[PDB]
């Protein structure tokens, strides 16, 4: 499913660009923050990367709605395509999970 | 090698 425990950020880009479409996304372990996770999302033919905060009390994207589990966070943003914006602003839609 | 991360506006 959408969770890939064994890939890097670069590997995530290669997958999405070769096996995904615009709107495809996956979750993977974080390099900058070992033990954490990161969303890798494809849009406009390019791959973008969103940090997932795990406080031990909840999951979020260092802001926005808080979630008890990683899966529910992902579920929420798949169901609310307008909630994840950069400050540009531009929307980043989690549409299609790229399965493992 | 190290990849791009977005600045988000969420709150």
């Amino acid at each position: 499913r959408w969770f890939h425990p064994n890939i890097t950020g670069v590997e995530a880009e290669n997958l999405l660009l070769t096996r995904g479409v615009d709107g495809s996304f996956l979750a993977r372990p974080s390099k900058s923050n070992p033990g954490d996770f990161t969303l890798s999302v494809r849009r406009n033919g390019a791959v973008t990367h969103i940090k997932i905060q795990n406080t031990g009390d909840y999951y979020d994207l260092y802001g926005g709605e808080k979630f008890a589990t990683l899966a529910e966070l992902v579920q929420y943003y798949m169901e609310h395509h307008g909630q994840l914006k950069e400050k540009n602003g531009d929307v980043i839609e989690l549409k299609y999970p790229l399965n493992c | 090698k190290q990849v791009e991360y977005l600045d988000l506006d969420l709150d």
